[PDB]
């Protein structure tokens, strides 16, 4: 539908998905192809 | 929390003349009718 982007798509799955599929039988290790979002504090140093 | 995500154990049993099997169908029934994003599991001696 396009709604959620690269970056919500990789959240979703980091948060929803990853770590279920990582417990299940038979699953050793799971590399997630992207990133679990975080508080970005994008800092600048004019203003600061 | 359940397998990482939030939960409430719920307990309980069938009725008499009932089987434990056809009871949880029940319970699995009205738990398809509950809000948005609350899905189930069986644990413990309704897992085995």
């Amino acid at each position: 539908d396009g709604t959620m982007t690269q970056e919500d798509i990789s959240d979703y799955v980091a948060a929803n998905m990853k770590d279920a599929i990582s417990r299940t039988s038979g699953v050793g290790d799971v590399q997630l192809f992207g990133s679990q979002y975080a508080m970005r504090i994008w800092m600048n140093p004019n203003e600061l | 929390r359940y397998n990482g995500l939030p939960s409430m154990e719920i307990l309980g049993q069938a009725a008499p003349g009932k089987s434990t099997g056809e009871a949880m169908e029940l319970m699995e029934q009205l738990a398809s009718k509950l809000p948005t994003g609350v899905g189930y599991d069986w644990t413990g001696m309704s897992y085995q």
